[PDB]
């Protein structure tokens, strides 16, 4: 069912996605171990994944959520890393892409900075870094992060002091 | 996988400490994500 199709840099679409890429990294309290040094991107391509019946699956529950909160699904876009990434595309997000050890429980994970989901990309806590050189630093390995469409509905507020 | 808490349909983890760090959120069910852009990029060496 999925389909990967290509923005064109000159597309508005490409350029508001970049933007929020670009401008929601900050630095880490790691100094970077997990995900690397570094203060921007250089993006390669962005692709619109289309699946029919994985947006029906999405667009079903939204209203289910949605009529349990007044109308109001609370829709964000946000980012996701993990190396499950062609998986998720292909069969959707479910439990096998649950983070069973984190901060809130084991669940599936998303963030505002970029930069945060990136210290995914090559595991938890980065792995072992990339698959060719070893190196959760790597300037040279394509990396690749969703930006997702989320329902939050009604959400449990933590605070992490 | 793990429950919502009860009467709730995902957690924020609203960042305190970290003055300048965003927020992150969990769900409970893979059907309440979508993903949308597929983004392919390299970090960039500061200068
Ligand atoms: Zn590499």
């Amino acid at each position: 069912g999925t389909i990967l199709i290509d923005l064109s840099p000159d597309d508005k679409e490409f350029q508001s996605v970049e933007e929020e890429m670009q401008s929601t990294v900050r630095e880490h309290r790691d100094g970077g171990h997990a995900g690397g040094i570094f203060n921007r991107y250089n993006i390669l391509k962005i692709q619109k994944v289309c699946n029919k019946k994985l947006w029906e699956r999405y667009t079903h529950r939204r209203k289910e959520v949605s009529e349990e909160n007044h109308n109001h699904a609370n829709e964000r876009m946000l980012f996701h890393g993990s190396p499950f990434v062609n998986a998720i595309i292909h069969k959707g997000f479910d439990e096998r892409h649950a983070y069973i050890g984190g901060m809130f429980g084991a669940g599936i994970y998303f963030a505002e900075n970029s930069s945060k989901s990136n210290q995914y990309v090559y595991g938890i806590g980065g792995g072992t870094g990339c698959p060719v050189h070893k190196d959760r630093s790597c300037y040279i390995c394509h990396r690749q992060l969703l930006f997702c469409r989320v329902t939050l509905g009604k959400s449990f507020l933590q605070f992490s002091a | 996988m793990a429950h919502s808490p009860p009467g709730h349909h995902s957690v924020t983890g609203r960042p305190s400490v970290n003055g300048l760090a965003l927020a992150e959120y969990v769900i409970y069910r893979g059907e309440q994500a979508y993903p949308e852009y597929l983004i392919t990029y390299q970090i960039m060496r500061p200068e």
